[PDB]
């Protein structure tokens, strides 16, 4: 059929006015809907998405410690000293398992949870502990916090899975470049990918500790060198004074390497430009210990 | 035996799941917010809310676990007319966090049943005087059930009601905790019998 | 302490303490489109920027009768970044909404997540050169707003006002100065815009200069009549 | 490089490293994109220089980015090895930061070089 034009502005206009007696939040917002699929199609495919994933991550490590005083200390009317001898809480998760009663801890070999130094030990914490039986009844949360420690443990091997895996989707050079953990934490006194990317490099080095910063900045003291870049992969791969000038370096090659994963619209998105940063950051490091300040006689 | 150190360890564990669950379902509530972020108002219910979470993996029709019959129907509408975002493994790593949010809150229950069950063989007239919860708790409060004892009846404190519920209560509850402490078998009797002096009174309240 | 006072319009509110402000209630507790702050007098309340929303520039300079009322829905054009329609749908609450139209692709995801959140702000992706490209989404608004970057602002103006006014309902215009002519005076700029604009029955009732939000900006305020 | 978001003409970048040339010599001038973002955080930037060649070009697209905020004109020159040179550094620079002072002998030569920038948007 024909198809007519030229004409259609006041008739369009009617029947949007007729479809407003149709009616009217709820078709704008089914039309909101509309624009929130056409749009967020659009302009792209977040820095939101990985920032509360540190903040689980990091309240999981409290996490495990504060359920795992309990879990030693409703174990110690069982074995004190089995607090004592393995301090890693998943031996001790592990442990309540594995071991069991005293009559059955001789009779339970232990090649995979701590074994060959700590098997002699357990061995001879079995024969004399200061604790009592406990009862059936008692090992029934007891029993099964020892598995939901460990169950935490696997989670946080999830959130790490999670938090390694999209490092490499969001910042594929910096994330081969500092370390991932570092690589969550910088967003994280950020809070978007961009106001990471538009902090210059120095600030990338005080980001987290920045009290002695402050210190430096109005009493008249030195600020800090290492900063949040100090417990990355590369700060302490050095030694002594020479991991200071590297709190530096690192945080000059981030702004070359955020900057790189966070405003290329083309992208490898293989990690390149942040290794072929490292390896000058390497290579700095190479020549960083190579000098010694001693005395070299002939 | 006649142990009173588990108590007070599953009512440490207690607040801390407490303080655990709904934080990590706040948590999971916002990873689903940029999938699907409507349902929870019709599914506030947290355990519930990550099995549903946990029960269709992408969008919505033809449900079975949504009613077990309003709430499945006001879900299936809704997410029909979908709001948020959509990825898969993000999704997979969240929905693992609704499942330790979902064996989370089953390990609470499990804790409240072994919680109110050591209540009920050690402190039997300090769980029918009042019931577990307090009970337990009050040997957290002293500390232990032998610093329950030797706390006067003023300066044990609980929750016109406030001045005179909350002394005589504590009076009942006190000396449960007496023949709690140095009985070798406790009875759930007396506890009841103790519980209506206190109905006399609250009958007159 | 703080005192907190009605603006020439509903809706809009003035801070006086320490320092004057211009201040907004806000529809969402604790979220922000573009960082800003906020203040509890308790009743949350929002500072408006006019120089970033020409809007809240114009409802600082003087300005009497804006269009966008708190019973009533407005239509916008050129939202860049969502800066001013967050403002419109506190200004307007929940019984009124905003219709946001933006075009240019980088900045528009704060507006679907600000539509997100306050369920007033309506968007629009579209294109907004041939109107009927959003022919579905909305129907027949009160008053408009404009803030796009074409040159005939007046004409993608009037292809909006075949479309979408109310008939004998209001319209401002905020026109800037740099789109068309960028060499000459800026008057001569605005009544050639105005000659322009009478000629597609819009009749101006004001015409208002920000001089110290923007260079050489402007606002015109009209009633369309006798078609929609 | 299609993000050259404008890169001068031959004719304008002489000028614009012209006062490169004078704002290191009279110490008026930072260098580097890393003290360019400090710069325009405390605002004494009157402009910033960019590079387009350098590999990769996206480590100060920031700038641009900070200066549509700040609202500071900004434009690209061609080449780091030039902007080095008229900053007086040895090395090559990606881009530079005109420091602000009203009392610098350069000062009007900025005005009227920073008002040609200030045309080209």
């Amino acid at each position: 059929x024909x198809x007519x034009x030229x004409x259609x502005x006041x008739x369009x206009x009617x029947x949007x006015x007729x479809x407003x007696x149709x009616x009217d939040n709820d078709l704008s917002k089914m039309s909101l809907g509309l624009a929130h699929s056409i749009g967020r199609h659009k302009l792209k495919f977040v820095d939101v998405m990985i920032i509360q994933a540190i903040a689980l991550l990091d309240d999981l490590d409290k996490e495990l410690n504060t359920y795992a005083m309990r879990c030693k200390e409703w174990y110690g009317w069982h074995f004190p000293e089995l607090a004592k001898i393995v301090t890693d809480s998943v031996a001790y998760a592990r442990i309540i398992l594995t071991m069991g009663i005293r009559s059955k801890a001789s009779e339970t070999d232990l090649s995979e949870i701590l074994p060959e130094e700590i098997e002699e030990r357990v061995k001879t914490a079995a024969e004399v502990s200061m604790g009592t039986e406990i009862t059936q009844t008692d090992l029934d949360n007891i029993n099964a916090l020892a598995e939901q420690i460990v169950e935490f443990a696997a989670y946080r091997e999830q959130l790490s899975n999670y938090l390694s895996a999209r490092m490499k989707a969001i910042a594929p050079n910096l994330t081969q470049l500092v370390g991932e953990l570092v690589g969550a934490r910088l967003i994280a006194h950020s809070g978007s990918l961009i106001s990471l990317a538009k902090s210059p490099a120095s600030t990338i080095q005080i980001l987290g500790a920045e009290k002695a910063l402050f210190r430096a900045l109005k009493t008249k003291h030195d600020t800090p060198k290492y900063g949040l870049l100090y417990h990355a992969s590369l700060v302490g791969q050095a030694t002594g004074k020479n991991k200071g000038k590297i709190a530096r370096v690192l945080a000059a090659k981030a702004a070359v390497s955020l900057r790189y994963d966070a405003l290329a619209e083309d992208r490898d998105d293989s990690g390149d430009i942040g290794l072929e940063s490292r390896a000058k950051v390497e290579n700095r490091l190479s020549q960083l210990e190579g000098r010694d300040l001693r005395t070299t006689p002939k | 035996s006649k142990n009173d150190n588990h108590i007070i360890q599953a009512i440490a564990l207690l607040d801390q799941l407490d303080k655990d669950i709904n934080t990590f379902a706040m948590r999971v509530k916002e990873w689903y917010g940029w999938h699907f972020p409507e349902l929870a108002k019709l599914v506030p219910d947290n355990y519930t809310f990550a099995k549903l979470v946990l029960f269709i993996k992408d969008k919505a029709x033809x449900x079975x676990x949504x009613x077990x019959x309003x709430x499945x129907x006001x879900x299936x509408x809704x997410x029909x007319x979908x709001x948020x975002x959509x990825s898969e493994t993000d999704m997979e790593n969240v929905c693992v966090f609704a499942q330790r949010v979902a064996s989370l809150a089953d390990y609470r229950r499990q804790l409240y049943d072994y919680l109110c069950e050591k209540m009920h063989t050690v402190a039997p007239n300090l769980s029918e005087l009042i019931g577990e919860v307090i009970g337990a708790r009050l040997i957290s409060h002293a500390g232990s059930l032998t610093n329950l004892s030797k706390q006067a009846a003023s300066t044990v404190q609980i929750l016109k009601n406030k001045g005179r519920i909350s002394r005589y209560l504590a009076n009942k509850c006190s000396m449960a905790s007496r023949i709690d402490n140095y009985s070798e078998e406790p009875s759930n009797v007396f506890g009841s019998v103790l519980k209506k002096q206190v109905e006399q009174r609250l009958e007159f309240y | 302490k703080v005192v907190i006072e009605p603006h020439r319009h509903a809706g809009v509110y003035i801070a006086r303490g320490k320092e004057d402000l211009l201040v907004t209630k806000n529809m969402a507790p604790g979220e922000s489109v573009y960082g800003e702050k906020r203040i509890s007098v308790k009743v949350e309340y929002r500072v408006w920027n006019p120089f970033r929303s020409k809007l809240a520039a114009g409802i600082m300079g003087g300005l009497d009768e804006l269009f966008i009322a708190p019973g009533k829905k407005v239509l916008y054009l050129g939202a860049a970044s969502g800066t001013s329609v967050s403002h419109v749908s506190d200004v307007v609450g929940p019984e009124g909404v905003v219709y946001a139209v933006e075009f240019s692709h980088r900045p528009g995801r704060e507006l679907i997540s600000m539509a997100k959140k306050r369920p007033n702000i309506i968007p629009i992706i579209e294109d907004a050169r041939h109107p009927q490209k959003y022919r579905m989404l909305i129907g027949m608004v009160d008053c408009v707003f404009a803030d796009v970057a074409q040159p005939d602002q007046a004409r993608i103006i009037a292809l909006n006002s075949h479309m979408f006014l109310k008939d004998q309902g209001g319209v401002v215009i905020s026109i800037k100065a740099n789109c068309i002519d960028s060499t000459v005076d800026a008057e001569t700029v605005f009544a050639r815009e105005v000659q322009k604009l009478r000629e597609e029955r819009i009749k101006p009732l004001e015409q208002l200069t920000l001089e110290p939000y923007e260079r050489d900006h402007c606002i015109v305020v009209g009633r369309y009549m006798r078609s929609g | 490089n299609p993000k050259a978001f404008p890169l001068a003409d031959a004719a304008l970048t002489q000028q614009i490293l012209d006062v490169v040339q004078q704002a290191a010599n009279l110490r008026q001038l930072k260098k580097g994109a890393n003290e360019a973002t400090k710069t325009l955080n405390r605002g004494i930037s009157e402009f910033i220089i960019m590079a387009a060649d350098c590999e990769p070009i996206e480590i100060l697209l920031h700038l641009p980015l900070l200066c549509e905020d700040k609202n500071v004109p900004y434009v690209f020159v061609p080449s780091r090895v030039a902007l080095g040179r008229a900053c007086g550094v040895s090395r090559p620079v990606i881009a530079a930061s005109i420091t602000t002072n009203d009392a610098s002998a350069i000062k009007t030569q900025i005005y009227a070089v920073k008002d040609k920038i200030e045309t080209l948007l």
